[PDB]
């Protein structure tokens, strides 16, 4: 009107996506033997 | 005079085990030696070298029955008649 007409603008940022992923470890295995003593 | 009788582990650790039992013999090589001190030395050395939960056992006539982790077991004999067992658990 008195200040001349303004000018529209646009800006947007980069929005990464949210993912839900779940993984597992495991208890390592073990061995259990029995032996006798030789002569 | 190492005479390996039963092997389960890898040949490198075989060699180091022999070297360590030998060094224990030299640490205690006298009629006043006790197999217990050499046993302490073997177990503690194999701890600080290849990890804890080692177990050293020395004698000539006995009967053990123990649980061992695979590729971590050795039993052997000496011309000096020293039967030596070692194992990790």
């Amino acid at each position: 009107r008195n200040k001349f007409n303004y000018n529209t603008r646009e800006c947007q940022t980069i929005n990464p996506s949210i993912r839900e992923r779940g993984v597992s470890t495991e208890p390592p295995p073990s061995d259990t033997i029995c032996g006798n003593i030789t002569q | 005079k190492a005479i390996i009788n039963s092997s389960d582990m890898q040949g490198d650790l075989l060699q180091e085990a022999q070297d360590v039992i030998q060094s224990g013999i030299e640490n205690n090589s006298a009629p006043v030696l006790n197999i217990e001190a050499a046993c302490k030395y073997i177990k503690e050395n194999l701890d600080k070298k290849f990890g804890p939960t080692w177990q050293c056992i020395i004698g000539e006539g006995y009967a053990y029955d123990v649980t061992v982790q695979n590729n971590t077991l050795l039993f052997m004999f000496y011309n000096g008649n020293l039967a030596v067992l070692i194992f990790k658990s």
